[PDB]
RNA sequence: UUAAUAGGGACGGUCGGGGGCAUCAGUAUUCAAUUGUCAGAGGUGAAAUUCUUGGAUUUAUUGAAGACUAACUACUGCGAAAGCAUUUGCCAAGGACGUUUUCAUUAAUCAAGAACGAAAGUUAGGGGAUCGAAGAUGAUCAGAUACCGUCGUAGUCUUAACCAUAAACUAUGCCGACUAGGGAUCGGGUGGUGUUUUUUUAA
């Protein structure tokens, strides 16, 4: 009686990605991010911006049949930060609010065991 | 290869026609 | 920014108009795990119906973690990928393809003060399967032990990697992959290392940390309809 | 069967701690010449072995 | 491989004969290719010569799609498009060459030239003899899986009917009604059958050719002038992959039926019929039963030929029936309804046995468990009868399994010691078993298999499937105390004990390597079960059995599925049965080894290495045992490198007894064709050359307990 | 004549992110194939060029290319310095330790000259993933976020030679003797001891 969806949660600096699919992750069942729901492109990043996008998600994954998914949230990785911004938590915490059954939750974000030279430079960068 | 090659050899001569049934036909 | 005030865009002049659901086509089918896991049941997924459907489910890899076959919470640390091979009936027929676990548990098990032991096999098992094993172990202290520190030297971190490759090669080979997958779930490999590796150097943590699968050979439905434990049609009157 | 077996290792352990004392004793021959054993040695009739073996 | 350059429109294997051959030859070393290039050079040597044709034939579509032409009088060129018939056009004659190449018989030359070039190529073990000096046409059973015999009715001339069929229409497109039959049969067989089967021949026994001066045309003595030939023979190729398959698959359902639902409807008619299935296809099929006496193939033909060839015909092969009926029926439900390639009774045993593989894991022992490995009969799909739930009367009811824990330093070194501690950790295993498990029975029985070893005891477990299971314990330091044995032993005494480490490894090591390999193998050979199965039931009619180890008796059964050639892998239980007493017929084993690759057809395939290694020990133990006393049979593999692991203790005697009956039996088959009494023969002891016999009755009859 | 708490040489078990030649793994970046879906994706303090309905961004199964060894990583290790962090093998070299082995002053300082010599740069091939002087281009509104965004040449890598410059720092010639205590670490060796280990394969 309990179906499950993979909710995969992309929380970059400038915008978030609500992503469910199944649990192969072939299949996309639903796609959101916060320049949907949003008017300015500086508020795409913020947490006002991931809880309207993960309540759409969620009302269309009613829809469906998904009761249950299994996040995977995840940041930008490679060359740049290595853990979600609060964006990424704030959809997270849209869906339990919606309803939908939250099964396991995993930081998926790519860890390079060795990087190519970031963009900043020797100076730095985000300035 | 050349064990091959021996074998046909052994095979050819052992089968081969006796050349007097040739001349008796 | 969906704004009026929103620069208009090149892309917005061509749009394919929403007419079609894309989910009344879709039809739910259900997967099962091999014979190994005690919980064969692992969910459904759906593809868009014949016009087929089969070629679309088979190539399918799903990654789950052995908690929800296995029923015990001592397996939330590993995950399992099984990738379908078999269509019958809705019931998707998957086999296994790697193991890994998450991601937090080995930052947990990463820690200061020791040393870090990796070692990798190319290996293949007596039914052809070529896999990539990886095991990695830690170095601990004894219990009247007084450096902080339990660093191992480099002859002993050979000696051991030479011992994780032995036992690892012996194993799979000697073996076929649902017998091996039948020793990853009770973690016996771990159980030998530690003794093997006992005299050389006290270790702890011993785990298998990725499989992979580089190779198949020629699809056999016979043993993967024997590893999963035909049917008469509905006359239409 | 218990019993068989309860029997048969209580007199076996026995006689394994005795070799192992035995040959971890610091043997001194007549002349005062000390055997060596190595550790985790446990027998002395392993010991003759391993000089016949090699 | 019994292939002329007679017509094989009327039904005899044939057509390609040597001026096929040569003018093959000569048309390529003119060219061949699609670009028109030579294929062969007329400084190639005989092999070259021979190995480009044979690979020419075997990779390059003659028939369906493509086309060679040539100029006798230019290269010769390979055409993409097909004219559906064997076509070699000689553009200069205006001559296809091949017209009288059939196009049944065209699959089996192009098999037969692949299946060649693959041993052509092979260079690890020489294929000179298979290739040129090995006749597999002398028997059609052995070359052929399934053979129905037809009775053609009114056979002084066929009934007015079948005569009304030939027409003239069809005298203009097949001259005689021999060759227009033939194809009939062809068709209507290819069709009903269709992936069932492999290759199908049709062939119309005696026949005749020549005739006297004083007439006009052959004359057939049930002929009467108007048929020249006995009866028809249909003989098939199976597939076994889907050969027991109980519903032909045929085309979807749709609004307008279609052509090819159109001829699926008429050619099946009451048999055809539309059904659903799970997946919500709705395909015209039809369904039919399966038997433990006959296979699919059998009612098939039956209805298909009768329904269209002619309602009188009379279709039997009773040979297959005789064998499948010499196999134990199990008693399970429906054991009658259920296929010889059925291993349900087989799947039902291990899942009690996973159930009770859950049980020891979460057991709680002073030392953890590394492994529960089943070693069993029924686990590698062998016993001779099918398990059977509290059919406790069975010598194989009681099933081997391995247990080995984690190494540890505190075994006993010791044999006894170890053996008795071994005994203890078996005794827990019983004991919180009982406390837990209360539905799980055990008890405790003594093994004297191991010479000299006097202290293994086994815990047999009866399960409440009803299933019982035999458990042995495995550590490391049993193997090296055996070798400490014989290095101590005096040098007298050392091939004594030497020999009851072979029997150790026999049940302990090498057997865990023979079921996994076997057990794998045996999907694809699906034959090889019950061929297996039978050719343990013909041993122990001859009371042989006792001397031959079950591991050897499935080592030659496996021969002629991993080492078919010069003939294909058996896809019948007659063919593979007969191709085993054929193999040890012919089977020269005091000069000539035994060595299989257990592996899939076509990685652990012997290498060259391999191959001269284990020759190389053939050679020395034959130098110290030339007569082979001691020794008889050499069956070694990747798992059995040394090849004395399961041939070893056998005495000379009947070692020749396996060899002599099979003689025998294949003479007897030579003398008299496969029949009813011949089988019967070939499964009922002589019992007369033995010197004392004495007969025993047990007090109580054991059928019904032994789940028969 | 000693055989310098001078030295050289030897022998042995170790030791090292010392070096050269091959080899293996490893995620990550970019690109490409297939695949489910759909309105924006990107980026800033905010925006404009830019890619995107031939499906962008993201999801999943892979493959290719070039770099490069995270976490373990420490007031720890090696090397004359500059510098050196994946596995395995080959080749030669070396510090320290032990030696009841060996030559017997063979040593210290120092010109010219010679070798190596971070990064950057020059000549002629290869490669060119990422970053990226220069150049082009968007925005030029708001002072903590005030100089960012895209494309991106030479370069960043390697081969065969030049260039020999750094806060190339103890901001500090070299060799030798003497002038305070304490415990932490690394390599080697010595004695004791009791825990982990372990047993007639070897170690």
């Amino acid at each position: 009686s309990q179906v499950f969806g993979v909710a995969r949660i992309y929380a970059s600096f400038n915008d978030t990605f609500v992503h469910v699919t199944d649990l192969s992750g072939k299949e996309t069942i639903a796609r959101v991010t916060g320049g949907m729901k949003v008017k300015a492109d500086r508020d795409e990043s913020s947490p006002y911006a991931a809880m309207l996008a993960a309540q759409d998600v969620a009302a269309k994954c009613k829809e469906v049949g998904i009761t249950a998914v299994h996040v995977k949230i995840r940041a930008t990785g490679g060359t740049r930060t290595k853990t979600p911004g609060p964006g990424g938590q704030a959809a997270l915490r849209a869906l339990a609010r919606s309803g939908l059954r939250i099964g396991r939750i995993e930081d998926v974000t790519p860890v390079p065991s060795d990087s190519t030279r970031k963009k900043g430079g020797r100076r730095g960068r985000r300035l | 290869s050349n064990i091959f090659k021996l074998q046909i050899d052994e095979l050819l001569e052992q089968v081969k026609l006796k050349q007097k049934h040739v001349l008796k036909v | 920014a969906v704004g009026k005030n929103k620069r208009l865009s090149k892309g917005k002049k061509g749009q394919k108009k929403r007419v079609v659901d894309p989910f009344t086509r879709k039809e739910w089918f259900d997967i099962k795990a091999p014979s190994t896991f005690e919980n064969r049941n692992v969910g459904k997924t759906l593809v868009n119906k014949s016009t087929s459907a089969s070629d679309a489910l088979k190539g399918r890899v799903v990654e789950v973690c052995l908690a929800d076959l296995q029923g015990s919470e001592d397996h939330s640390f590993r995950k399992i990928k099984l990738r379908v091979d078999e269509v019958q009936g809705k019931n998707l027929l998957t086999n296994f393809h790697g193991m890994d676990f998450t991601t937090d548990k080995l930052r947990s098990m990463v820690r200061k003060w020791q040393t870090l032991i990796e070692a990798n096999v190319t290996v293949k098992t007596s039914d052809d399967y070529v896999l990539r094993i990886f095991a990695i172990a830690f170095t601990r202290k004894q219990a009247n032990q007084v450096k902080r520190h339990s660093y191992a030297q480099s002859s002993h971190i050979r000696a051991i990697r030479k011992v994780i490759s032995e036992i690892l090669t012996k194993e799979v080979q000697g073996s076929t992959l649902a017998q091996l997958t039948s020793k990853l779930i009770p973690e016996v490999i771990n159980k030998e290392i530690e003794n093997a590796t006992k005299d050389i150097f006290p270790l702890q943590n011993i785990h298998v940390r990725k499989v992979k699968l580089l190779k198949q050979p020629k699809f056999d439905v016979g043993a993967l309809m024997a590893l999963h434990g035909e049917e008469k049609g509905k006359k239409v009157t | 069967l218990k019993e068989d077996i309860h029997t048969h290792m209580a007199i076996f352990e026995q006689r394994e701690a005795q070799a192992q004392e035995d040959v971890q004793s610091s043997i001194v021959d007549e002349d005062g010449f000390t055997l060596v054993v190595g550790k985790n040695t446990k027998s002395l009739n392993s010991i003759r072995k391993k000089i016949l073996n090699k | 491989r019994g292939f002329s350059s007679n017509m094989s429109h009327s039904g005899s294997l044939g057509g390609f004969g040597t001026f096929e051959f040569t003018i093959l030859m000569a048309a390529l070393l003119n060219g061949g290719g699609i670009n028109s290039n030579k294929i062969l050079l007329h400084g190639f040597s005989s092999y070259q010569l021979f190995k480009g044709v044979i690979k020419y034939l075997a990779t390059m579509d003659l028939c369906h799609d493509g086309h060679l032409q040539f100029h006798s009088n230019p290269a010769s060129k390979y055409i993409d498009e097909g004219f559906q018939t064997p076509t070699l056009f000689d553009k200069s004659t205006k001559v296809n060459i091949l017209t009288k190449m059939t196009v049944s018989s065209y699959q089996i030359l192009k098999e037969y030239a692949g299946e060649t070039l693959r041993m052509l190529n092979n260079v690890v073990q020489d294929q000179f003899s298979n290739i040129f000096l090995t006749n597999i046409s002398r028997f059609d059973n052995l070359k052929y899986d399934l053979c129905y015999d037809v009775q053609l009715p009114l056979g002084n001339n066929l009934e007015t009917s079948l005569a009304a069929t030939f027409g003239s229409m069809e005298r203009v497109k097949f001259i005689t009604l021999e060759n227009f039959l033939a194809h009939k049969i062809t068709n209507v067989a290819r069709y009903a059958l269709g992936d069932r089967i492999k290759y199908i021949q049709i062939e119309m026994v005696g026949q005749k050719s020549d005739f006297p001066i004083t007439k006009r045309k052959v004359y057939s003595n049930t002929g009467g002038n108007h048929f020249n030939f006995d009866f028809v023979r249909v003989k098939l190729i199976v597939n076994p992959s889907e050969c027991d398959k109980l519903v032909t698959k045929g085309p979807a359902h749709s609004e307008t039926m279609s052509t090819e639902a159109a001829v699926f409807k008429n050619f099946w008619g009451i048999k055809s019929s539309l059904r659903r299935f799970k997946d919500g296809s709705i395909t015209h099929c039809c369904v039919w039963s399966t038997s433990s006496s006959e296979p699919i193939i059998s009612s098939i033909v039956n209805f298909a030929l009768q329904k269209h060839v002619s309602k009188k015909a009379q279709i039997s092969n009773e040979t297959i029936k005789k064998f499948h009926n010499f196999l134990p029926l199990p008693n399970l439900p429906s054991s009658a309804k259920t296929s010889v390639l059925n291993l349900s009774s087989f799947f039902n045993l291990k899942k009690s046995f996973d159930d009770l593989y859950k049980i020891i894991f979460q057991m709680k022992l002073p030392l953890s468990v590394k492994s529960i490995l089943p070693v069993g009969s029924a686990f590698r799909y062998t016993s001779l009868c099918q398990p059977v739930p509290f059919a406790y009367s069975d010598p194989d009811f009681f099933q081997d399994v391995i247990l080995e824990f984690e190494t540890s330093p505190k075994w006993p070194d010791e044999i006894t010691s170890l053996e008795k501690a071994k005994t203890a950790f078996l005794l827990k295993i019983q004991e919180e078993l009982s406390a837990n498990s209360s539905t799980y029975r055990s008890f405790f029985s003594r093994d004297e298999s191991i010479p000299y070893n006097l202290e293994i005891v086994t815990l047999n477990i009866l399960t409440p499937e009803g299933y019982g299971f035999k458990f042995r314990v495995l550590t490391e330091r049993d193997e090296i105390l055996y070798l400490r044995a014989i290095a101590n032993a005096r040098n007298e005494l050392k091939p004594e004990l030497e020999a009851t480490f072979l029997k150790f490894t026999a049940k302990y090591l090498a057997s865990v390597r023979h079921t996994r390999t076997l057990e794998n193998i045996s999907h694809s050979y699906q034959f090889y079960s019950p061929v297996v199965r039978l050719f343990k039931r013909w041993l122990d009619t001859h009371l042989l059995l006792g001397h031959i180890t079950d591991e050897l008796a499935e080592l030659i059964a496996i021969k002629p599925f991993v080492d078919p050639a010069p003939y294909f892998i058996p896809g019948s239980l007659e063919n593979g049965f007969l191709k085993v007493l054929k193999f040890i017929s012919q089977w020269n084993w005091k000069d000539d080894p035994l060595i299989l690759d257990l592996v899939k057809p076509e990685s652990e395939r012997l290498t060259l290495a391999q191959y001269k290694g284990i020759q190389m020990n053939f050679t020395n133990l034959r130098n110290s045992d030339p007569n082979g006393t001691h020794l008889q049979f050499f069956v070694a593999s990747k798992n059995d490198p040394s090849g004395i692991l399961y041939s070893s203790g056998i005495p000379l005697p009947i070692a020749t007894r396996l060899t002599a009956l099979a003689k025998v039996a294949v003479n007897l088959l030579q003398t008299h064709g496969l029949n009813q009494q011949t089988i019967n023969l070939l499964f009922t002891p002589g019992l007369k050359d033995y010197d004392f016999v004495v007969d025993l009755r047990t007090p109580i009859g054991l059928k019904s307990s032994c789940g028969i």
